[PDB]
DNA sequence: CAGGATGTATATATCTGACACGTGCCTGGAGACTAGGGAGTAATCCCCTTGGCGGTTAAAACGCGGGGGACAGCGCGTACGTGCGTTTAAGCGGTGCTAGAGCTGTCTACGACCAATTGAGCGGCCTCGGCACCGGGATTCTCCA
DNA sequence: TGGAGAATCCCGGTGCCGAGGCCGCTCAATTGGTCGTAGACAGCTCTAGCACCGCTTAAACGCACGTACGCGCTGTCCCCCGCGTTTTAACCGCCAAGGGGATTACTCCCTAGTCTCCAGGCACGTGTCAGATATATACATCCTG
């Protein structure tokens, strides 16, 4: 895959922004934004990928997922 | 066959709200955010009597160990109100 | 004439209909793909489980939300309403993330 | 069982083999995974009784992550307990500044 | 006319000479009477080590400093030189302590 | 003792925020500054006065204060 | 010694008790100390390196606090590493914003 | 008589120091500084290690959950020579 | 741009305490041996991930008018910085007293461990009702004369 | 201030799939003894913390003066919002392989446990030299003319 970090769209960085509270939204929040989520979707399949490899799968699984954000903090509910 | 003998939380949460909401159920998704919030403030609780017993050269988690790990880890009246629940089960225990 | 809202009522409206919903704000195959074209610099030929990727897009799209709630209140303390790619390398940096 | 003579519906038993099994300690005493259940049972009745009344202020009679997400995060305890914690599909709470409102 | 610097230069002399140095810039005792003081609500008749108070208000300096760091950059996110109340609490907000 | 919070004196949090690399303070910066600390040094206070009393222990020692730290991700290097 | 068969500075005995005796797992390899040994030994001699030429540039021959906490935020890994760690008498780093020194 | 047998890193860190720069010394404050950092640090990779055996299942720390838990926890490079110099002295160690 | 004043970097003495090294000793690490069980590896199954396809349709992209908000300039006053003189606790050293930390020794209750048993809990399946959705009216908010 | 229009809320009606309860079974929890070390407790010693006191002096405090910065106001323009139209790709339902996760069986090698010994590391002394400080001197910078 190529480039995909296009698809996050401009109307979903509006929709998160609304969502966080935001009222007006300058025309530079887009690209700044999409650099911010690729920095974290980094570092967070980087430690899932490990996670990963470290138990001789190929798949990534959710439980991956859920201990890489444990270890940034990130607690999350939902998933085992 | 059968798949696997995946043990949870979710009977006794279950039972846990139907003695304190009799006609209010739960879902699935909600099912599984308090499995995991469960083994998330086990895991927080066990985590802090260990070190508690590190720190002291012990090698037994006993319940004052877990007392002090729940007055550390929970903020204001849920350490006052979740010791005097551990203190009161753990006398009844004995008994 | 045609009827016309001012602007700012429907992003009110907006902020009202987005802060009542729990669905996933970005769509899922968009995600599914950025997620696969970040994980092909670390191992080729992964695979992802169907909740893997749910995990990821609500952890990134709870992230985003909690950081634009800190830059609309960094915005607001430089008494704007709109906010800026400097309000949110502020929040960002005084999160401890840079 | 040990369940049933503490006064619980939180498996003591269970706790017990976890923290046997967790790596926690050598040894670990009889009144801990009773302290430790009585203390999971007190710390989901909670969150429990908050999701269920805001499950019944939106007329619901089953919880949803959303009733989660609102008992915790209007909580002043349950959100200093759970301020680092992604509760999926909970959403935010409904907050909008008081400088975005018409004047 | 005697000499008399400018508003903000021994600001800026104080500002190379204290990050430039390595002390404790509150005074020992009254930290201690302060420590003191707060324990007394915990716990009566308490007793620290010396090296106790000493780790005390380490921490609570760099917590100090490092808050006030986040405040500065708050004050100057406002196109301002001095820092407010509000800079503080904005922050405290945006790191994540209320 | 009683209202020893004074003794953070004006000239000390000036001294703080100079360190902090701060030109110019306003004059309501002090007691908002004394109740940051208060509320700073109530939290490690009480949290290592657990650790002192989980201890049978009457003197809070460094060892305490290290701990109730490192418990609030503040970990602090130089005292054991 | 097994320190001296793995050509390491840091004791492999020593990490291997702290290893058994730290409740950790209920089985510890042989491989785990030797390679935790070398890598506290490679973390140890970078912060030292970085420390030692701190010193030098402040023509100093001993390490104090102040050199170590140099080293650590004059450098994006180890201040990556050590972003929630305070030093004890280290100071912090020389940074004056630019909108603070005059025209 | 002597009081008790304190297992500081202090000669460790000192032979470490006397091969990085051998006419630089170190203070007792820098000393103890430096002690606490490979406490934390060993303490860091050592709980990472525990928490990898802990969910894959297993019962022992091997070279192989201290290499992930040295990638997941050092940034970069670090996790890069980190990673290195652990595999050379474990390879000259089983020769 | 020029010179006085102020502050800070620089070079030399001198003095002290902390650091680098030496010494005894002890306890913890290394070596050797044995037993057993965790895990490595092979083999099989079947779940569930990936790829593809086609119709729907809702979201995305794009263009456009306009208004309101960002930003820059300007003015005013007040509040904060600088400095000087007076005051007040901090810091340092010296001493004394005792509480309690820390260490050792002894004993016993308590938890690990092992074997037998059974019921508690988990997967599967089955059913029905809470809810998601749809269509229609009712209230509520906004905007322009 | 009020009427038009758009939006959201509510209110009944239908379908559906997921929650909730039941059933069979198996494996983990419970119970009963037995043992052996952890820790509770008593006792003792010695460190270090608290309290006081005198003296020096550095920092805090309070005040005066002035400047420069915060804040409010005004103007301008341009950029972002609301909306309509066209396009695109998400999405959902369906289908088909097949990769690999997951589980079982089995063997064997690696690590726990025990015992024995000895040397590496730690506490304690000890000398000496690196830095802290005092003090004079030289350069850099700030400020007002």
């Amino acid at each position: 895959l190529r480039d995909n970090i296009q698809g996050i769209t401009k109307p979903a960085i509006r929709r998160l922004a609304r969502r966080g509270g935001v009222k007006r939204i300058s025309g530079l929040i887009y690209e700044e934004t999409r650099g911010v989520l690729k920095v974290f979707l980094e570092n967070v399949i980087r430690d899932a990928v490990t996670y990963t490899e470290h138990a001789k799968r190929k798949t990534v699984t959710a439980m991956d997922v859920v201990y890489a954000l444990k270890r940034q903090g990130r607690t999350l509910y939902g998933f085992g | 066959r059968r798949k696997t003998r995946k043990e949870s939380y979710a009977i006794y949460v279950y039972k846990v709200l139907k003695q304190v909401h009799p006609d209010t159920g739960i879902s699935s998704k909600a099912m599984s955010i308090m499995n995991s919030f469960v083994n998330d403030v086990f895991e927080r609780i066990a985590g802090e009597a260990s070190r508690l017993a590190h720190y002291n050269k012990r090698s037994t988690i006993t319940s004052r160990e877990i007392q002090t790990a729940v007055r550390l880890l929970l903020p204001g009246e849920l350490a006052k109100h979740a010791v005097s629940e551990g203190t009161k089960a753990v006398t009844k225990y004995t008994s | 004439k045609p009827h016309r809202y001012r602007p700012g009522t429907v992003a009110l409206r907006e902020i009202r209909r987005y802060q009542k919903s729990t669905e996933l704000l970005i769509r899922k195959l968009p995600f599914q793909r950025l997620v696969r074209e970040i994980a092909q610099d670390f191992k080729t030929d992964l695979r992802f489980q169907s909740s893997a990727v749910m995990a990821l897009q609500e952890a990134s799209e709870a992230y985003l939300v909690a950081l634009f709630e800190d830059t609309n209140l960094c915005a607001i303390h430089a008494k704007r309403v709109t906010i800026m790619p400097k309000d949110i390398q502020l929040a960002r940096r005084i999160r401890g993330e840079r | 069982g040990r369940s049933s003579r503490a006064g619980l519906q939180f498996p003591v038993g269970r706790v017990h083999r976890l923290l046997r099994k967790g790596n926690y300690a050598e040894r670990v005493g009889a009144g801990a995974p009773v302290y430790l259940a009585a203390v999971l049972e007190y710390l989901t009745a909670e969150i429990l009784e908050l999701a269920g009344n805001a499950a019944r202020d939106n007329k619901k009679t089953r919880i949803i992550p959303r009733h989660l997400q609102l008992a915790v995060r209007n909580d002043e305890e349950l959100n200093k307990l759970l301020g680092r914690v992604t509760i999926a599909q909970g959403g935010v709470l409904p907050n909008i500044q008081s400088v975005l409102l018409p004047k």
